[PDB]
């Protein structure tokens, strides 16, 4: 999973 | 203003810190480091054929281009063909568009872009170029193969996705959603993960379709040592469709990653990460999965390494089924520091699961001690740069073995970027906070978002004898009162299961987790607020996340239906709920902007977070994890299709709504990456401008030693399959 921003 | 399906201009353009991360690095970690960037930076080249036919001979024609010609002596050349400066500009943020996305497709949104300028005059540009002087052949080919593609709009082109609307290279073009569930229904059927995986359909002289499912690997088709692999290399029957398992996708650039993985594993610095190095190796050779995660395994046991990485076909946001993996590879230096707040996160962790709103019957069987570090990036290769991550993905290994939480420090600074003209759809006061806090809300939200909420829920499964990983006699579903009456088999997995929605459902749920323990007097100390900077935040990451959910409408395909972010249609989801909750909660009112353009206000209402806002959001949060852990995906569909559903229904009218969000959008930063070079004995760091010319050279200087056989190898690759689009 990845947190994008 | 913004025009979608081109990057503007004056796109924003940031470098990577990462000189003091480097700095602390011993001459062996410096060594490792080096050899695994150029694993991962090799194998990111593979994301260019995994993202549209076109972008494997785009990259070959602009690293040829700017091989011979840098971006100021090519500004010379374009300048004297009669580009304006404009023009040459957009010629160069579209260049490192493509660099900077693997593609030409955005990573974030999946939409393609083309460059700002006409086709003819870059025609004349590439034609008169040093690159054609020197190869004519070659660059006249690519760009008669690839020129109109660069250009074309056709609105079967605009977006990627499955069927004759999208563009995908997932699969073949003829490809649709019932072909990705047949051979979903088929890998699993095998027990063989759709991770490192594609699927092409080919028809013979009577029409009827043939199915390859082609692995990524090195080796081909001919015998090796490995037989997991081997033994499944021929031809299968399913629900009367031919089926043909075959390997070596990729397999030239997955060579070079191997490669550079064997130097690596000389300088490894413990006999984990020199086992783990071996299985992806394994991995990578035979095309096998099963070696992946044996290494990811061992990499999981690798606890606080001073060079931090991952790499394989990790993720699968981009595939249009949800099922397989695109390729991504980092390498991450351990920030001590900043790994603090995250170690005591762990120290309250275990106590702040038993506060979500599921029953412990729901609830991992083992607490497994956590990982959570800081890292601050030297190398994040592939589509994009995430700003932390949460892994591995194979939820058999996440149980038994556990997991890693990373927040990547030195992205997170980028993401910091917000002046107060771009914080559109606030009223004016509101404005003042969000810059006060969203720093400090980040690691609050992004905390408990990979902790707490990828970290939990239980996957409900039932193994081949029909005995059940929980009690099936004595658990109750919270929901229905009823007993558990489904589950997880054998060989399915959440993205099996849920397909299309599973990426964006499971970030759904990990914010909401986030969201809701956001609430929280305690998790407000561990961050350490304690007080009105404790409410503070809370007011201003509710706020935000509205906020959110309203700019998420920009990733929203109204002809299609379709969502194209996972991340923004989560939050969009999180709005509809709390719009749902009503009581005047939160409203979204249309508005005229000071520039008499359309614009909207978004009102939240402090004092109803607690008394409405949580509740609804627990009631919500529940139900999400209770349909997960059941694997019950026609109702899990029910309900996240149902908050996703996007009309032009009052008071909202979020289809109105949408056209000003896109009016006032703002483009998502390009982010610059350093390289690192081997001069003799040391290992040097080499870093670039914070401009699009920046990133340009950034890639031309980041394959020294083969950058033309790699543009070769692309090339090559992109034409033994040109047949399926
Ligand atoms: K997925
Ligand atoms: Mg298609
Ligand atoms: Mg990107
Ligand atoms: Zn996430």
């Amino acid at each position: 999973y990845g947190g994008f921003m | 203003a913004d025009t979608q399906y081109i990057l503007p201009n004056d796109i924003g353009v940031s470098s990577l810190d990462s000189r003091e991360a480097f700095r602390l690095l011993s001459p062996t970690e410096r060594l490792y480091a080096y050899h695994l960037s150029r694993a991962a930076w090799y194998g990111g080249l593979a994301v260019l054929l995994q993202t549209s036919p076109e972008a494997p001979y785009i990259y070959a024609l602009l690293s040829r281009l700017f091989r011979a010609q840098d971006p100021d002596q090519l500004r010379q050349h374009a300048l004297a063909e009669g580009l304006t400066e404009e023009e040459y500009q957009a010629f160069l943020v579209y260049a490192a568009g493509v660099y900077s996305n693997m593609g030409n497709y955005k990573s974030f949104g999946d939409t393609k872009f083309v460059p700002n300028l006409p086709k003819e005059k870059l025609e004349r540009v590439i034609l008169g170029s040093e690159a054609a002087q020197q190869h004519p052949e070659e660059v006249r080919g690519l760009w008669q193969t690839c020129g109109e593609l660069m250009f074309s709009l056709e609105p079967r082109l605009r977006h990627l996705g499955l069927g004759k609307e999208g563009i995908t290279t997932y699969f073949s073009g003829n490809c649709t959603m019932e072909d990705a569930k047949l051979a979903q229904d088929f890998l699993d059927s095998q027990n063989l993960s759709a991770y490192n995986t594609r699927l092409f359909k080919e028809v013979d002289g009577c029409g009827k379709p043939y199915y390859e499912v082609r692995l990524a690997s090195v080796l081909g088709s001919e015998p090796s040592l490995d037989s997991e692999v081997t033994s499944k290399l021929k031809s299968y029957e399913f629900r009367g469709s031919p089926f043909q398992v075959t390997r070596g996708d990729y397999a030239p650039i997955l060579q070079k990653v191997v490669e550079q993985l064997e130097k690596a594993k000389a300088y490894a610095a413990n006999s984990h990460q020199g086992q783990m190095l071996a299985q992806y190796i394994e991995s990578f050779t035979q095309g096998s999965i099963e070696a992946h995660k044996r290494g990811s395994r061992f990499w999981i046991q690798d606890k606080g390494p001073i060079v931090e990485s991952y790499i394989g076909f990790i993720e699968s946001y981009r595939d249009p089924f949800g099922s397989r993996g695109e390729f991504e590879g980092f390498v991450a230096v351990v920030n001590k520091a900043m790994s603090a707040k995250f170690e005591r996160l762990v120290a309250s962790a275990e106590q702040l699961l038993k506060e979500l709103p599921w029953p412990p019957t729901f609830e991992k069987d083992k607490f497994l001690t956590p990982d959570f570090t800081s890292l601050d990036v030297l190398t994040f290769a592939g589509s994009g740069i995430p700003a932390g991550i949460n892994i591995p993905n194979y939820d058999d290994l996440r149980q038994t073995e556990g997991f890693k939480n990373v927040s990547l420090g030195n992205v997170l600074a980028v993401a910091y970027a917000t002046q107060r003209e771009k914080l559109t759809f606030l009223e004016e006061d509101d404005k003042d906070l969000y810059i006060l806090w969203k720093g400090p809300s980040f690691d609050v939200q992004v905390g408990l978002h990979a902790l707490l909420g990828h970290g939990s829920g239980k996957l409900f499964v039932q193994d081949e004898k029909g005995a059940f990983n929980f009690d099936q006699e004595t658990v109750i579903n919270p929901e229905t009162g009823e007993q558990i009456q489904s589950w997880y088999r054998c060989g399915e997995t959440w993205d099996s299961k849920f397909s299309t929605i599973a990426s964006s459902y499971e970030e759904c749920r990990a914010e909401s987790v986030g969201l809701y323990l956001s609430l929280h007097p305690q998790v407000l100390e561990i961050f350490g607020f304690e007080g009105a900077d404790a409410e503070d935040v809370i007011y201003v990451n509710w706020l935000n996340m509205v906020r959110a959910g309203l700019l998420a409408l920009e990733f929203y395909t109204p002809e299609a239906f379709n969502w194209r972010q996972a991340h923004m249609q989560a939050r969009f989801v999180i709005l509809r709920v709390l719009l749902e909750a009503g009581e005047g909660l939160v409203t979204i009112t249309p508005t005229t902007g000071s520039d008499g353009r359309p614009d909207a206000r978004v009102r939240l209402d402090r004092s109803k977070i607690r008394s409405v806002g949580k509740p609804a959001l627990e009631r919500f949060l529940r139900r999400l994890q209770v349909l997960k852990s059941t694997g019950d995906v026609a109702g899990g569909r029910a309900l996240y299709e149902g908050y996703a559903t996007v009309t032009d229904a009052p008071p909202e009218s979020f289809l109105t709504l949408r056209d000003t969000v896109l009016l006032r959008k703002e483009s998502r930063k390009l982010i610059v990456q350093p390289n690192t070079r081997l001069e003799g004995s040391d290992v040097q760091l080499l870093e670039y401008e914070a401009s699009a010319a920046g990133l340009i050279r950034s890639f031309s200087e980041r394959f020294p030693e083969d950058g033309p056989e790699l543009e070769e190898i692309l090339t090559q690759l992109a034409t033994a399959d040109a047949r399926f689009w």
